[PDB]
């Protein structure tokens, strides 16, 4: 915005999709998926 | 070419400009010449009766 070193102005921009709205198994009628995790080496030892 | 809007192919063309400008301050400094003199191309000094 100016002539001059470090003169600037910023714009924060946003990841928006389901994902960071939430939403993804909305499920109104009961009827959806969830894709539930990854496994990893502590859930492994706990399920022994 | 400093804001943040421009793509890599803008700034790539934007210093292609300025290398061209850069190799032009290069030639005029290299080629200008008075009497066989390279006044540019030298850091001494003359000395005038």
């Amino acid at each position: 915005v100016g002539a001059n070193d470090g003169e600037t102005i910023t714009i924060d921009l946003k990841k928006i999709d389901s994902d960071t709205l939430g939403l993804n198994g909305f499920n109104v009628n009961g009827k959806g998926t969830i894709t539930n995790k990854a496994a990893t080496v502590s859930d492994l030892t706990s399920a022994g | 070419a400093t804001t943040g809007t421009n793509s890599d192919s803008d700034l790539d063309s934007i210093q292609d400009e300025i290398k061209s400008r850069l190799d032009e301050i290069d030639r005029v400094s290299g080629q200008t010449q008075f009497n066989g003199v390279n006044v540019l191309a030298k850091d001494g000094s003359m000395k005038i009766q």
